[PDB]
């Protein structure tokens, strides 16, 4: 039950590396790259092969690449905290940088690391046995990204296509944003996450700095924490295929149970209990609410209102001693809830799995240590409007044929610039469909 | 007078929410 | 939203409301065949106590 | 003399049949080092139902386990009455096959079948004189529908003289543990009622409802109702397993509960049922018994009999007792549920007694009862199918692996006649 | 004011609706409980036929038994 | 063989019943655990009266307790003998009714009914033969006097042919607790003049009384008075668990104290009550008992016994006597007090004879008399009633649950018209 | 069966602070929160050794919830229930109902909500303020108005602390008072009653204290509500829920406005001599100079009294003693009620606090009456407001933050309407 992931531009490297450093948490491998012999935590041989395959005596060469153009964040790994840990290959590094560019990193410098990139993901692929498949983590807002990301993305479907594809990528939010040029590498970006992810899960800068603020009380946190609490929830939902459970969900029954069509795959996603070390053990952490917390609206990871929509689907995955009673006797009170709305489709459109090991907590980390939560990703249709708001202030730039230059000049054409928004348009048109 | 404009939209809207109550 | 919902509430109370109907008419049904039968034997008895 | 091969198939067959193991070696004194250790010597006598001999009293339990990944023949190998359990008797890809029909009944345990029969007719050839077939599994997941329903076509196939009992839990409108349930659920109903020679229907919205309200439980885990799926399972093979004054078979149960050959659905129960903190307040008697049975919350199958009209029913006792006041009860719970009961037969229920009751309990008893409150059980199914298949959701998972839309309008015909067919002759 | 004329007419619409769903509630929820407490009375004289022709029933064979 | 089942409702029903099963027990030897410990077999010829047998020799009692607050119940749990119940027969609610006759009768009521019915018709239809239910409830409250009378009401429409005993207190100026006691007191006695066979009505100003001179107690709590209220219940019904000379029943004391139908009131009273300091002097014997017994402040009411007329008198005598010893002094009773007893009834007196006193003691009397003094009682009440309506004070927190004002006006049209039948015959 | 309790101003959340104070020591719980199910109605144990008060604390300024949120309790309650603003009322019904009241009152009504859905048995809101403020008064009805919307037929009850008629510290408090009094009428189900200058004279005569501060008046306070709300967390021989109060007291639905006693309050240099068995403390509790309201009851006629007795109290001589005080001359109910007592009698004596003042008494008793004569109050009330209101005098602070004068005359006809009444139901 083995597993792989790549990680690409600056926020996919910065996501990996905290992700990276929490897994080793919850294994007990020393921050060196190998098993302490005088003492341990845990137990199961098998739980550490779907992240750290072992070649050696003790040390454990994890199953992620990290790949980016410029030198500059992969050579800070290189010099961190994780130095013996990684493989001294899996960390690639060119020479420039796509700056901002999706033509940049598609058509001229990424075009010649890519196959690198792929003859190393295949000697990984031959190294792994029981491959479920890929986790891609980057953001389409920036430069290799989304760029190469898209490469590499529509190069891998083309070459084992078979295997599922989880990406986890960081759209731009509605207002908050670090870049002058993220509406066009975005939407261009989008043609190829379309119908290359298998199932898309979303994050969002501000819908994350907002749970900061108002949960943990941090006022002014930063992509430390952000990325600290993403990497929590992708192991949640990464502990069905380590750790045992009295209802286990793997990737098939993500995309068996959450993806009702070939081109509906967005997913918001929560994960419950949030909580700080001080309003912690004032509180009474029941899952009858530690579910409503995740259903609520402000507590979601991507910006968008729930409201505004109808669920198509829903998938819990649990960590903790949570029984199989109560997440039944709760999800009754969701299916009646009076703020909610389901489509008529599916009068059955959850999907529990319960696992028996408790969340981790990185140490020096504003998280409390619960003995459970709830990690909930979500197929709904309330996502449209993101896409809306991203066509509405594409097209102001388009009309104008504003930093298109720095395209057409470079790498491609005006083609790709209306095919990939009518693109986006159909999008709209099939989310439009699906709410009625 | 728009200050007053406000509060006095605001607190006619709050009686009628209230009439509606009982 | 207080519409769609009391909506949904009304349109399921509805169902039950139908659904009792039709076991309240299966009732009916076997207190009518009870009666008719119990006519019939109790002719029955009148005639061969004569 | 008569061997019933138990087959597990899924996550719930292969938890639930480990839990019939495990009762069931515990009333013949097997401890779960593989020996003997029992006290008495009347167990001996009807091991060779459950059990071979190996050499010098390493005794292994005849049963197929199947499932598309380790991740249950890892768990169910390392519970408690694990280690008896044939290693030879472990057929599992490492695939999975994902809450899908198609990819669990026609790639997967298409290419897995092929070696899991091979073990099940080396068993059918290593027991002497048959009995019948034993499945126990889930219908809403899919290694459990999938393949176990594939291995019963097929053993239907090869040996068509022998009975098929299948311990069916089925999903629930309530309890809905996974998305697509009516379309797993459906795509083997639809390939139970050609085969199934008798399938006993359970689900968990009445486990659950058991465990709050008779054994005044808290916290029902998975652990309790595969416990009385155990122990319901383990007592229908009483009468064949230990002497008694009417011994009743699998086929003596089939023929006495299934008036039309499409009416194999039955519904069943178990007493008694109470809680540790109320064991000694009441004493165990035959009515006390037959009340319990003849109730309205004490079945597992969670439609409610009382819209049905009972069919036929089957009452099988266990413990010394008063076969007048046996048959004398099951008269008066006829006699006093006239208007509950279809009358175009005598005598609805058959009442049969062995003499063994179970350890711990003095008198126990099982109810299996083929009514037809069950229309409501399969209404909820297809519902649920009218309503997600209308706009075809999830349909593409299903079309990936050469099925047909022809297929589910098929499914839902068999299931809309047979719907009828109960509702026709109530 | 075309703001505030077309927010007017949506809550002239809403309470048109409302009172239409306010009617539907009375007359379901007073029919539902008339109903069933004629269905638990319609059960009392369900026992009470079935007894009496359990009754007769015996007497008919009463009679048999004083003809022979 | 002739049951009787013990229903405990309200708080002031719990406590007293709740003393009667320690009595009761106590009496028919039983430890706390339900193992017999007792003296002679005579004993436990008629166990199944009061109790039940449970597996291994625990006995249970024949009761339900019954009320809409689970503090009363955690209490009676955790006092002594109370470890000897039925948790299925503890039934409790959660909200409480606050002395809200209409909130017993109709808001929660009709919602705990629902149980209370079933666990009686469990209860009573687990035993062979009928003699009628035993109900201690009180009369000023609303959860125990609303709530218990729409349970009688259920009982007399359900079991229409047996007796039904009722214990009630009721209101006056010395023991007023609740401000609406009118209101509660007359609308129950509304609904326990049409339903309840016989509904022996006690007081805690007399028995204050009693307490404080023919007991010469220092302090009183409520054990001492619940306690000889048991003493008085367990007294009625001897004739049942122990043999007589001239044994009686309920029905027999009923067709022997009801002339007319609307007449089925009492005033009860037991001896000997000595105090413990003067009972080392006195000497037992039956014209000593005879004068304690017919003292005019021996009965347990507050409605003169002197201040009206006697229709029927009923003394049931215990231990080893002599029957002309009895009669003679009954026959001596009338005719020194000629012209309190009801002229146009001969013999206006009935006296039974058990042959075992209970336990310490060497005799026992309880005397039951149908005087028509209670219209005394009855109008401390109804004035009360008329003088709080004619304001409309607290009458809004009945309207508000369901009721009406023609409730009122029907309720004290009958209380007057009771009265007035009383004082017809006096 | 579990009862909230919410606090508001100044006067709430110090009375809060003394109630808490008595509450742990009175279950056992440490400062923090601990034992080295009683409590089950008053704090919710949360985790392994630690329980949380079902209250929440809330103001419009946070230089009174600092050192809550800092003191000796720090650890006690959820950091997220000592709500505080920014600017308060400032004396200002107006200002704390209308411009700084639409801010906090949501958030509080969320928290609320979320102690109502973790609460399992609930039996009804208690609150805490003194309608002679700006946000003790108007955020009061502005929460009261939502929480009847909310749940309407919960009890509440508010523990209201009116002005005194010569002791008193602002202007603007006949406005406030009055303006509060036009909801307090129709959003509470019981409205329990305090006065400053009237606890004043009982801590100068009962306590002997020359100086009396805050402090003693609250933690007097204190034990007349642990006192009426004991009957839930110990078991004894009469039970009176909330529910029994507000049947056995309030005849009509307009007069809830009932006094408070308590007694006995005596010295530990006092209570070593003094005689304080059950008819004593009974005649101390109905005598006039020890009643919490600034109001001579002797005025007027009583309607219903509630009596809950603590301690080693049997009950007949709580019957003895509701006897001679019906055959007493100088006090007589209404005719129409014959009988006008509610006595329960709970089996756990009052708890004392290290530090405190009381004593260690064997019995105590708390009395809550409704009789006619607490219509005095309000027709001085009436009257000094009128006397300011005759000249339009502080008005324009209303005026300008949004009110106008039709509210003031509605709700000075109001209170002349129940004035009426009161006069009516006295008859
Ligand atoms: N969610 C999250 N976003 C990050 C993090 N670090 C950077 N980002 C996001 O990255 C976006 C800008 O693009 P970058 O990630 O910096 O660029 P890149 O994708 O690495 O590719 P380059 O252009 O070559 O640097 C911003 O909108 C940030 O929100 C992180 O740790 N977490
Ligand atoms: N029992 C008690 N009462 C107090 C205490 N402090 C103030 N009070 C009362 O509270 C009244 C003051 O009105 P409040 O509404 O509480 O003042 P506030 O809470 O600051 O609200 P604002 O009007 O905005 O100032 C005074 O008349 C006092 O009688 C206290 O510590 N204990
Ligand atoms: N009653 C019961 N149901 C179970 C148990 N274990 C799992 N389930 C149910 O099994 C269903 C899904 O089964 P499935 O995933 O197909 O099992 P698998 O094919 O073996 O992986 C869920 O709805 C669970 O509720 C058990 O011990 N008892
Ligand atoms: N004999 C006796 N009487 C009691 C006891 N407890 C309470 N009472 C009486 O019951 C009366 C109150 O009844 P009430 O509480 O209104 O009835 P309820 O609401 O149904 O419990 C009081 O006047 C008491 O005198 C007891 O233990 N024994
Ligand atoms: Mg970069
Ligand atoms: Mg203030």
């Amino acid at each position: 039950r083995e597993v792989i992931s790549i990680h690409i531009g600056q926020a996919g490297i910065q996501v990996g590396n905290a992700c990276w450093e929490l897994y080793c948490l919850e294994h007990g491998i020393q921050p060196d790259g190998q098993m302490p012999s005088d003492k341990t935590i845990g137990g199961g041989d098998d739980a550490f092969n779907t992240f750290f395959s072992e070649t050696g005596a003790g040390k454990h060469v994890p199953r992620c690449i990290f790949l980016d153009l410029e030198p500059t964040v992969v050579d800070e790994v290189r010099t961190g905290t994780y130095r013996q840990l990684f493989h001294p290959e899996q960390l690639i590094s060119g020479k420039e940088d796509a700056a901002n560019n999706f033509a940049r990193g598609h058509y001229t410098i990424g075009k010649e690391i890519v196959d690198l990139a792929l003859d190393r993901i295949r000697k990984l692929a031959d190294n792994c046995t029981g491959l479920q498949g890929f986790l891609v983590f980057n953001a389409v807002g920036g430069g290799t990204g989304s760029g190469l990301g898209s490469l590499l993305l529509e190069r891998l479907s083309v070459d084992y296509g078979k295997k599922s594809k989880l990406g986890f990528t960081v759209y731009p939010s509605p207002q908050v944003s670090t870049a002058v040029v993220e509406p066009y590498n975005s939407v261009l970006s989008t043609h190829s996450l379309l119908e290359h992810t298998d199932v898309a899960v979303m994050l969002d800068n501000e819908a994350i700095y907002d749970i900061c603020r108002r949960s943990l009380d941090i006022e002014r946190p930063t992509y430390t924490n952000l990325n600290r609490l993403i990497a929590q929830v992708i192991s949640s939902l990464t502990a069905s295929l380590r750790f045992d459970g009295a209802l286990n969900v793997d990737i098939t029954e993500f995309q068996t149970n959450l993806v009702p069509y070939p081109r509906i795959h967005f997913m918001l996603s929560s994960y419950a209990p949030i909580i700080s070390a001080e309003k912690a053990y004032h509180e009474q952490l029941s899952v009858a609410e530690i579910t409503n917390a995740a259903f609520e609206p402000a507590s979601m990871m991507v910006k968008c209102d729930p409201r505004h929509g109808k669920y198509m689907a829903c998938c819990l995955m649990y960590r903790g001693d949570v029984v199989p009673k109560d997440v039944n006797a709760s999800v009754a009170t969701i299916k009646t809830k009076r703020t909610i709305q389901f489509v008529d489709w599916c009068p059955t459109g959850f999907k529990c799995g319960i696992n028996y090991q408790p969340p981790t907590v990185v140490p020096g980390g504003d998280l409390a240590k619960v003995q459970r939560a709830v990690c909930m990703i979500s197929n709904s249709t309330a996502i449209g409007e993101i896409f809306s708001r991203l066509d509405h202030k594409f097209d102001l730039m388009y009309a104008k044929r504003a930093f298109v230059h720095w395209y057409v000049g470079e790498g491609m054409e005006e083609g790709e610039f209306s095919e990939a928004r009518e693109d986006l348009a159909a999008l709209e048109k099939d989310f439009e469909e699906v709410g009625a | 007078d728009m200050e007053k404009a406000l509060t006095k939209r605001e607190i006619i809207s709050v009686k009628g929410r209230a009439t509606a109550a009982k | 939203e207080e519409l769609r919902e009391k909506a949904n509430a009304l349109k399921q109370a509805k169902a039950r409301r139908e659904a009792l109907g039709v076991e309240l008419y299966g009732f009916q049904q076997n207190l009518a065949k009870l009666q008719l039968n119990l006519e019939t034997t109790h002719q029955n008895y009148q005639v061969i106590n004569r | 003399m008569r061997e019933i091969v138990h087959i597990q198939g899924g996550q719930c067959g292969n938890q639930i049949g480990a839990k019939f193991w495990e009762v069931v070696s515990d009333e013949h004194g097997i401890d779960p080092t593989g020996t003997y250790h029992g006290d008495s010597d009347l167990q001996l006598e009807r091991i060779n139902v459950y059990f071979n001999e190996a050499t010098g009293g390493r005794y292994v339990p005849r049963a197929i386990l199947m499932d598309l990944e380790p991740g249950t023949m890892d768990s169910v190998r390392s519970g408690p009455y694990g280690q008896i359990f044939r290693p030879d008797n472990f057929v599992f890809g490492q695939t999975g096959a994902g809450n899908n029909w198609a990819k669990g009944h026609y790639t997967e345990g298409a290419e897995l079948i092929d070696s899991v029969l091979d073990v099940v007719r080396k068993e059918a050839e290593s027991c002497d004189c048959l009995q019948g077939f034993q499945v126990c599994h889930s219908l809403g997941g899919g290694t459990g529908s999938g393949m176990g329903t594939l291995l019963i076509s097929k053993i239907r196939e090869e040996y068509p003289d022998r009975m098929m009992l299948t311990f069916s839990v089925v999903p629930s409108p309530k309890v809905s543990d996974t998305v697509v349930e009516p379309y797993n659920a459906t795509l083997s109903v639809h390939q139970l009622v050609e085969n199934a020679d008798e399938c006993m229907v359970l689900d968990n919205e009445a486990l659950y409802d058991i465990c709050f309200r008779t054994l005044k439980l808290t916290t029902p885990t998975f652990g309790d109702l595969n416990h009385l799926i155990s122990a319901v399972m383990s007592g229908i093979t009483c009468c064949l397993r230990f002497p008694g004054q009417l011994n009743a078979d699998l086929r003596k149960l089939a023929v006495n509960l299934i008036p039309f050959p499409r009416l194999h659905f039955f519904m069943v129960g178990f007493t008694p049922l109470t809680s540790r903190g109320s064991q000694q307040y009441r004493a165990l008697t035959v009515p006390e018994l037959t009340q319990q049975m003849w109730d309205a919350k004490n079945m597992m199958c969670a439609a409610d009999p009382r819209h049905g009209r009972y069919l036929t029913a089957s009452a099988l006792f266990r413990g010394r007792m008063s076969t007048k006041e046996v048959d004398e009860q099951m008269l008066n719970v006829q006699n006093k549920n006239s208007s509950y009961f279809v009358e175009w037969i005598p005598n609805n229920v058959k009442s049969s007694v062995c003499d063994i009751p179970p350890k711990g309990l003095k008198m126990s008893a099982t109810f299996i009862g083929n009514s037809t409150a069950i229309q409501e059980m399969f209404k909820r199914v297809s519902e649920q199918f009218t309503a997600m298949f209308r706009r075809k959701a999830f349909l593409h998972w299903y079309t990936g692996e050469g099925m047909d839309e022809m297929e589910f309008t098929e499914a839902e015909s068999n299931m809309n006649d047979l719907v009828s067919e109960y509702q026709q002759y109530q | 004011g075309t703001e505030n004329e077309v927010l007017y007419v949506e809550n002239a619409r809403m309470e048109r609706r409302l009172e239409r769903t306010e009617r539907a509630l009375e007359t379901n929820m007073d029919r539902l409980h008339i109903m069933d407490e004629h269905l638990k009375n319609v059960q009392q004289e369900l026992k009470y036929t079935q007894t009496r022709v359990e009754a007769k029933n015996k007497e008919i064979e009463s009679e048999k038994h004083l003809n022979a």
